[PDB]
RNA sequence: AGUAGUUUGAACAGGUUCUGAAAAGAACCUGUU
């Protein structure tokens, strides 16, 4: 693992493009992270979610880390100059008003990941590498502009599309349990994910269950072997090294979707087809052992890479038109992400004041960032909440198809009637009942 | 190769009129200016924009990405769009505009809106001959679009070239017409290299133009920049039509400004001494600076120091740990310390000191002459000035108050103890007074430090808040000999004064709110005046100094030396810091309020009695703007209005510096603002012309940082409490002096804000809650000896509940004057609460989910914080 | 649907501790102008 030395200077930035499998987060991270200790640079590691972060800890034994995510413990004494972290911790930082280090060198895994956090932290890295004050590496195997959905892996890779069940199967389906070895399925909810394991611990299969809200767990139980089945959302689509034989992905998921059409919402669209580099990264999870030739990848569909009106463009904008830092930095876009129209195209910066709301709202409010910018910058303050009952009758939120109707803090019965109409603020029941406390005053 | 703005260049010059039309305005954003126009049109002078461009500055001005200030050099001030935005702002002293004019090009427009009377437009005026001048504000709108790429490139070099030597560590705002061709970018890349700055898109511009603004406050990649500018053009070109965003345009108000920046003329037959005594002691390092900021100040010269002051906040770990539903509330965490390093020092100076205020009308000057020496005769009808002596002083100065030395001879003691105990202290004290009793000042020189105190911030720093003023302890002993019967007899009390609250108490002020509510009149009024010291013209100086008009001779003397020689000719210390280091400047100034003399609050009070009453008088009618402007008003009247009703009008009001509550016999007084903005006592918060605002009920009147409510206890006692938001309190309790973390050395100090809410704020559920959380979690042994240190008294119990009831019953029931009742309270579940309705409008957290479910879980916090300080004893504080 | 987390002025008021037989003195803390 020879490391160039023209990575660790200043205004350079480094895209390692190596395919799954090669050691991008065991051999050159490492070896990256010991040659900066030794150069004494302030240095960031940016996760995309947890489970990327649990290898990075696994995979930097030994090595004074300075860990502030939620997944991993904490010892730090205070001699560390490395510091890691997620995109999405990175970015609201940076929102918010307590100023951050000025790190030397930072490291980006996974530098494709879509959420709107980490292409704002893409883009204000880019900008501190162009006015010479950091250097970067960022390591991405489907790197922007990617339409191979079946990359170079390890070991040679079965690909067959079958046609994956949604919900549970009374019968049938024999090539599921038929197999031996185990098997990594992504499912797009957790819903979903819980009726599949239930009816694959009815066949005396003994299944795990990975989320955002079991990881804490779970994930532990998923590194010993003992288990068949590893039932999951896209928390561990990038970087999750499972050992597993076979993944099943069917390849669909949920976006949301900025509808202008009159009066601009955002919208859960409906089931799609997922990009070119999930599916590469979901198929990317199996065969990464030179040592087992028999791994197999089922999918059921093509997938697309018409990620032209997904709402993360926009929202990327809004959050990275926002970033307020002491020196007043305005930062650009990633190079290859100004290719995109609705990133290009936003004029997002808002006024002090309702700077601060916005980052307000979507703190303590956990509001989506295109309904916060479209709160704030209509110069409503935090705690007014006569907005979520001033909307057109035809935004009204309707749960068990009667209209939702809440008691405010004031002592008050309205409808839930939001001027702004997100779709993620009332999907899920538990998304709902938390749009409900904030619009009664209880958040 | 062909850059992309070149490529948006060739695409925009080959459409058609029709699609041009449709490209220009796509998406962009933009002022509706119709009834500007149609007022415009009708010679209507008020509220109104002369142009776009007001919107365009307001756009660069409210993201804080340009902040005019001081001087504002407007460069193609065209009609004066920018100029006239600018006068309107606080920071802004004058407005120069610089038009060429002439036929096809905008002339000047006359206009009335508010700060127009700072603005002088010169048309005529070509700048690229215009030689520069010193600027702390600079804004250039010059170029003007050509087809052809290379003329455009051309003339933004001229002017770039033109405007680099007007920068000079400067605001600045300035048009970069054509930022895509790769010169101009080479050119702005060495000019941001020298002078910082950033290139930034305006949304209100058109898609039919390229241009660029190059800001002061910014930092970014030039480059990255223009690209994306060219990309957003470019791409505005394939997508389908949309509605430019219309916003409201931009109200520029109306009315004059009191602002004036003429420079001070030093005295130097008062003053020559102090100064020459000052150079000769640091001859080794005394130098002449010209960078030197001071405007309004007279500059003498600089010397080299090493820096005081901190900008650093500590973290009070007990606090902090036992309020976490507050860790998320933005006026909560982001409380600090204030900026006292001489950079904050500096910025203080630059804003608020470093300003002068004009002088009064004859008329105004004839009334405050009036009413001082009627206002000075009633406060003396039972008292006479008399002199304090050196054994009062000794027996009140505190042992560490700073000595303040200047001069060698002064600094050979450690406190101020050893100092009055000393001899030879009493001796320079004899020959300064000795000097004085000539008429003459040679070592009465004022120290100026910031307030160091909570305040709220960002980045773990606040503003510098104010400027303090100190002379050495001797100085301070002659000022106090001179004019410390002012408050050692209690002059501005409530029974000699009539209005003010001295020795009163917070929690005791409400009461008197009350008393001034069952006035017969209009509503009550709370204004505050916006930089109080500062705006101490040498009119009421002298109508201060009226006083020594009521003493005997030796007295006189020595009054007339301290009013004459220190507090009306002063000379000032105050640190600056230069790229060599850190200096000491000389400055001097004739008329300000040096906060921190003897006389401050008791002359403040003084002269904010005189103000509200002239403004009483104007709002009754008996000023007039005429006779504001007459040199020879009438005395007849005002003293008759004085001598008629004085005192009644005095017992509506309420002063505490320049905190006022006055409660006029009408509503005229909310409109009564000629003479109030004319003596230069310009309110905070408002616009100078806004009517003020009037409360109708007496508990939400803010007075002293704080409003009060009306309790009533469970044995039907009314009880007056003061409140202020809940995050102001919290905030404060939660940080401290220092720097980092601090959990076992700060545990007491978070007892004390415990004990503090308890008594004070225990109508509050949040503070009573957390109170007792904190009480709970300290070992009960510890009993503070500093902010830091504790002694351990394991045979004493340092405050319990019941040690804190018996606080309470004895500040509300047994002192309290206003309860005829004395029955004690026993319990404290007799102590009552706000209603809920007027907790959560002061900014409790109750009927919040994280709110209920700290309250629930309170105990396993209270664990917590007491494993974390260890194995100590531990009492429980909360209710059963 | 999914994912990520808050990182040494002047005037005054009140309280506390120690000394004192009480007065009174000594020290500290918080706040207001
Ligand atoms: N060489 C030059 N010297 C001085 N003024 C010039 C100039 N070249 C152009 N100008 C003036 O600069 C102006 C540019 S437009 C200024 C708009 C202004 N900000 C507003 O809000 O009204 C034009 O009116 C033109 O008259
Ligand atoms: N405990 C582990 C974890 C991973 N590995 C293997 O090490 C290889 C590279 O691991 P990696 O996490 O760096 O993969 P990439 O991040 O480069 O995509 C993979 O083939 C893993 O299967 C292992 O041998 N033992
Ligand atoms: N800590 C303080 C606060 C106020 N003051 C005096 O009280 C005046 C007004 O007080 P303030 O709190 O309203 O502040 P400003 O109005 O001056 O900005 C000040 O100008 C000072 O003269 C003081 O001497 N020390
Ligand atoms: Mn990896
Ligand atoms: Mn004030
Ligand atoms: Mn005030
Ligand atoms: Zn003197
Ligand atoms: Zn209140």
């Amino acid at each position: 693992p020879e490391l160039e030395e023209e990575m660790f200077k200043k205004r350079n930035l480094t895209i390692m493009d190596l395919h799954p499998g090669s050691g991008k987060t065991r051999k050159y991270l490492p070896a990256i992270v010991r040659e900066a200790i030794k150069r004494r640079l302030r240095t960031l590691i940016l996760a995309p979610t947890r489970v990327v972060a649990a290898e990075m800890e696994e995979a930097l034994k030994g090595l004074p880390i300075r860990y502030q995510t939620t997944a991993t413990k904490s010892e730090h004494t205070g001699k560390e100059i490395v510091d890691l972290m997620c995109h999405a911790t990175f970015t609201m930082r940076l929102l918010s008003p307590v100023r951050v280090p000025n790190y030397n060198l930072i490291i980006m895994d996974e530098a494709h990941f879509t959420d709107p956090a980490s292409i704002a932290a893409r883009g204000y890295i880019s900008t501190r590498v162009g006015m010479g004050e950091a250097a970067a590496i960022f390591m991405t195997a489907t790197p922007p502009g990617t339409a191979d959905a079946f990359p170079q892996s390890n070991a040679p890779i079965q690909d067959e599309e079958r046609d994956i069940p949604e919900r549970s199967w009374n019968s049938g389906n024999d090539w599921i349990t038929d197999f031996a070895g185990k098997t990594v399925w992504f499912v797009p909810s957790i819903k979903a994910g819980n009726d599949i394991a239930n009816c694959l611990r009815k066949n005396g299969k003994k299944v795990i269950q990975l989320s955002r809200k079991t990881f804490d767990t779970e994930y532990q139980k998923t590194k010993l072997n003992d288990w068949d089945f590893v039932v999951t959302t896209d928390i561990s689509e990038m970087g999750a090294n499972f050992k597993a034989d076979r993944v099943i992905d069917p390849r669909r998921c949920l976006k949301p979707v900025i509808l202008t059409d009159g009066p601009e919402r955002v919208i859960l669209a409906g089931p799609m087809p997922v990009t070119v580099a999930s599916a590469a990264q979901r198929r990317g999870r199996v065969g990464r052992n030179p040592q087992k030739e028999n791994d197999q990848y089922i999918f059921t569909g093509q997938p697309l890479n018409n990620d032209e009106d997904h709402a993360h463009w926009t929202e990327a904008k809004m959050l990275l038109d926002n970033i307020n830092t002491p020196e007043g930095i305005i930062p650009a876009l990633f190079e290859p992400e100004r290719e995109k129209s609705a990133a290009i195209d936003g004029e997002y910066r808002l006024k002090g004041e309702s700077r601060k709301t916005f980052v307000e709202l979507m703190r303590r409010g956990d509001l989506p960032v295109w309904l916060a910018h479209k709160v704030a910058s209509e110069g409503i303050k935090y705690t007014d909440r006569k907005w979520c009952f001033d909307g057109e009758r035809n935004n009204q939120i309707l749960e068990e198809n009667m209209d939702v109707e809440i008691w405010t803090k004031e002592g008050e019965k309205k409808k839930l009637r939001p001027r702004w109409l997100d779709a993620r603020t009332y999907s899920d029941p538990l998304a709902l009942k938390e749009f409900k406390d904030f619009a009664a005053g209880r958040k | 190769g062909e850059t992309l703005g070149e490529k948006w260049k060739k695409r925009l010059n080959q459409l058609s009129r029709k699609e041009f039309d449709l490209y220009k305005k796509s998406g962009i954003t933009e002022v509706d200016r119709t009834e500007a126009k149609e007022g415009l049109k009708r010679g209507e002078i008020t509220h109104h924009a002369v142009s776009r461009g007001s919107a365009k500055l307001q756009w660069f001005v409210e993201r804080n990405m340009v902040i005019p200030e001081g001087r504002v050099i407007d460069l193609g001030c065209g009609r004066g769009g920018w100029s006239y935005y600018c006068a309107g702002l606080k920071k802004v002293t004058e407005v120069r505009g610089y038009t060429k004019g002439g036929p096809g090009h905008e002339e000047p427009v006359p206009m009335s809106t508010y700060g127009w009377n700072i603005v002088k437009l010169m048309s005529g005026k070509d700048v690229f001959y215009l030689p520069p001048e010193k600027c702390d504000t600079l804004l250039c709108d010059i170029g003007e679009s050509s087809p052809s790429p290379t003329v455009e490139e051309s003339r933004t070099i001229r002017v770039l070239k033109m405007v680099e030597p007007w920068l000079k560590n400067n605001q600045f705002c300035i048009k970069v017409l054509n930022p895509y061709m790769p010169t101009v970018i080479e050119h702005l890349e060495r000019l941001q290299r020298k002078h910082g700055g950033m290139l930034v898109r305006n949304p209100l511009s058109r898609n039919s133009t390229h241009e660029m603004y190059w800001i002061s406050n910014g930092t970014g990649n030039i480059v990255s920049s223009v690209n994306m500018v060219s990309r957003l053009l470019l791409n505005r070109f394939t997508m389908t039509y949309r509605r430019p965003t219309i916003e409201k345009d931009v109200d520029l108000g109306a009315g004059t400004r009191h602002v004036n920046a003429e420079p001070e003329t030093p005295n130097m037959d008062v003053i020559g001494e102090r100064i020459r005594r000052i150079k000769e002691e640091h001859s080794s390092t005394w130098h002449y600076d010209d960078e030197n900021p001071y405007k309004t100040w007279a500059y003498h010269g600089s010397y080299e120091v090493k820096a005081t002051g901190s900008a650093s906040s500590m973290i009070n770990g007990v606090v902090k740990l036992l309020t976490k539903p507050w860790d998320v509330v933005p006026t909560v965490t982001q409380m600090a310390m204030t900026d006292t390093t001489p950079f904050g020092q500096q910025r203080v100076f630059k804003e608020k000191v470093d300003t002068r205020t004009p002088k009064p009308m004859p008329g105004t000057r004839k009334v405050m002459e009036i009413t001082a020496g009627w206002l000075w005769r009633t406060l003396g009808r039972n008292k006479r000035p008399r002199l304090c002596t050196r054994e009062e002083f000794t027996k009140k100065v505190r042992t560490n108050a700073a000595m303040g030395a200047v001069f060698t001879e002064e600094n050979q003691w450690d406190s101020a103890r050893a100092a009055v105990e000393d001899e030879e202290f009493w001796k320079l004290v004899d020959r300064e007074r000795e000097l004085h009793k000539q008429g003459k000042c040679g070592s009465c020189v004022y120290n100026m430090m910031g307030k160091r105190e909570k305040k709220l911030g960002e980045f773990g720093k606040a503003k510098g808040s104010r400027a303090i003023w100190y002379m050495w302890l001797g100085a301070r002993y002659l000022e106090f000999e001179a004019l410390g019967f002012l408050n050692e007899d209690h002059w501005f009390s409530r029974e000699n004064s009539y209005s003010g609250v001295e020795g009163e108490g917070l929690h005791k002020l409400g009461y008197i709110l009350r008393d001034i509510s069952k006035i017969p009149g209009g509503a009550m009024y709370a204004d505050d005046t916006a930089g109080w010291d500062t705006r101490i013209t040498e009119d009421d100086l002298h109508n201060e100094e009226k006083i020594t008009q009521q003493m005997d001779p030796e007295h006189r003397q020595l009054a007339n030396a301290i009013f004459k020689l220190t507090y009306q000719n002063k000379v000032v210390k105050v640190q600056r810091p230069t790229p060599k280091g850190t200096v000491m400047d000389i400055i001097s100034r004739k008329d300000q309020r040096g906060s921190g003399q003897v006389g401050t609050y008791g002359l403040n009070t003084f002269t904010n009695m005189e103000a509200q009453l002239i403004r009483q008088m104007e709002g009754e009618g008996v000023l007039s703007k005429t006779d504001l402007e007459n040199p020879h008003l009438l005395e007849k009247k005002i003293t008759q209005w004085l001598e008629t009703k004085g005192v009644e009008r005095l017992k509506r009001m309420a002063i505490s510096g320049d905190d006022c509550v006055v409660k006029p016999i009408d509503d005229r007084f909310a409109n009564a603002l000629l003479a109030l903005n004319d003596m230069g006592k310009v309110r905070k918060d408002i616009p100078q012309w806004q009517p003020s605002k009037g409360w109708h009920d007496w508990q939400q009147v803010p007075f002293c940082s704080h409003h009060f409510h009306e309790l009533i206890m469970k044995d039907g006692r009314k009880l007056v409490v003061p409140c202020r938001p809940q995050d102001e309190l919290i905030g404060r309790a939660r940080i401290s002096q220092g720097a980092g973390w601090s959990l076992k050395e700060t545990a007491c100090l978070g007892k004390a804000y415990a004990q503090m809410w308890a008594l004070m704020y225990f109508h509050r559920r949040d503070l009573r809650l957390a109170s007792n959380a904190i009480c709970s979690a300290v070992p009960v042994h510890w009993v503070p000896t500093s902010r830091t240190t504790w002694s351990i008294h394991a045979h004493h119990q340092w405050m319990t509940t019941e040690d804190m009831l018996t606080v309470w019953n004895r500040v509300w029931i047994e002192d309290n004057p206003w309860m005829e009742d004395k029955t004690p309270v026993t319990t404290w579940e007799d102590v009552p609460y706000l209603g809920k309705r007027e907790d959560q409008w002061c900014g409790s957290l109750i009927g919040l989910t994280s709110r209920a479910t700290w309250a629930q879980n309170i105990l396993t916090a209270i664990q917590q914080v007491r494993s974390l300080i260890g194995n100590e004893e531990f009492l429980d504080y909360m209710p059963s």
